[PDB]
């Protein structure tokens, strides 16, 4: 509620990460992909559509934390 | 000499004069220093190892 | 399958001395290790109670 | 009446293949792999896990794949104890043994009844050559918990 309301870009290299290894797990892609075979692509089309449901948890440096949405979060 | 790190201030230099302190003080370490957290096998807690992702069900 | 579990924390401190005792699996008493021909020789250094080496 | 329930926490890492469907596959293998087998945390045979729920969220770790979470599962759970003097289906009558439900299988190593009755090889007749080939006593007390096909060794002193 009082962070930054951008998205990093560390906090999207480890999104574009997870959300890849996910859809390389056999995850179901949300952004109907169109004949490309890299998970990570993949991964960049469903953030520029808005579709990852991850909650970004930005630790705090006294252990309180601020969890945000990866939808509520201005990629640059 | 001031610093709150075992693992770190041992792998600089003295490390076995740095290691009898950390020994006859039971001194604990946090595993938060980039050496402390390379020497157990942990993600550092810097650049893009600071936040969790926390998938919701 | 990972072991999932992780780490908070290391601390050095000084073993009780019988405490060691329990974290032993024999007492060694054979000064000569090397065997005739190379092999572990029993009661020596190098045992097979202390690991294959 | 072996009727029981346990409320129980577990920890359960789902694969990223079912997370539109996880009920689904909260049980698929991780649950469901050990379908009334012998539990050694707490003596319990896995009937069916009546509900499997998530208090709250789930916590991907890092380089793992895998959402790591709790399930707050009720055992539905038959717990024949020491104790207790069960019942067994009488089929096949032997010297090494004599071997509920049609699913639980009972043992009886040799001495461990009355030492008064002897026995005849095709039928054993006891004290009053009562011919006794049905449900009756069985109370067992010494549990095997170990081999894959378990045992329920009974007794009748």
């Amino acid at each position: 509620r009082i962070t930054t309301p951008y998205m990093t870009k560390y906090e999207r290299a480890r999104v574009l990460g997870t959300r890849a290894l996910q859809i390389a797990m056999c995850a179901p892609v949300m952004v109907e992909l169109e004949g490309e075979t890299d998970p990570l692509l993949i991964a960049m089309k469903e953030l520029k559509a808005r579709k990852i449901p991850i909650i970004i948890r930005r630790y705090l440096p006294d252990g309180s934390y601020e969890d945000w949405g990866v939808d509520e979060l201005i990629i640059t | 000499r001031s610093n709150s790190s075992p693992l770190q201030q041992m792998t600089f230099e003295t490390s076995f004069q740095f290691l009898k302190q950390a020994t006859m003080l039971g001194s604990h370490d946090e595993l938060r220093s980039p050496s402390a957290c390379l020497v157990v096998g942990k993600v550092v807690r810097g650049g893009t190892g600071l936040f969790e992702l926390k998938q919701p069900l | 399958n990972m072991p999932w579990r992780r780490l908070q924390g290391i601390s050095f401190g000084m073993y009780s001395a019988e405490e060691l005792k329990k974290l032993s699996v024999k007492s060694i008493t054979n000064p000569r290790y090397l065997d005739s021909l190379g092999n572990p020789s029993a009661n020596g250094l190098y045992d097979l109670a202390l690991g294959p080496a | 009446s072996c009727l029981v329930a346990g409320p129980h926490q577990r920890h359960i890492a789902l694969s990223p293949r079912y997370l539109n469907r996880k009920r689904t596959g909260i049980r698929e293998q991780l649950d469901a792999e050990l379908l009334r087998y012998s539990e050694s945390l707490l003596g319990v045979p896995i009937a069916y896990d009546n509900i499997k729920v998530v208090g709250e969220l789930g916590d991907i770790y890092d380089d793992q794949g895998h959402i790591h979470l709790n399930i707050e599962a009720d055992f539905v759970i038959f717990c024949p104890e020491p104790g207790q003097k069960l019942m067994g289906i009488v089929n096949k009558v032997s010297s090494s043994h004599i071997g509920v439900h049609g699913c639980f299988n009972a043992s009886i190593p040799k001495p461990e009844q009355l030492s008064a009755e002897q026995w005849q090889t095709m039928e054993i007749n006891m004290g009053d050559e009562l011919e006794f080939e049905v449900f009756r006593l069985d109370s067992d007390a010494a549990g095997v918990f170990c081999i894959r096909g378990k045992l329920n060794i009974t007794s009748l002193q």
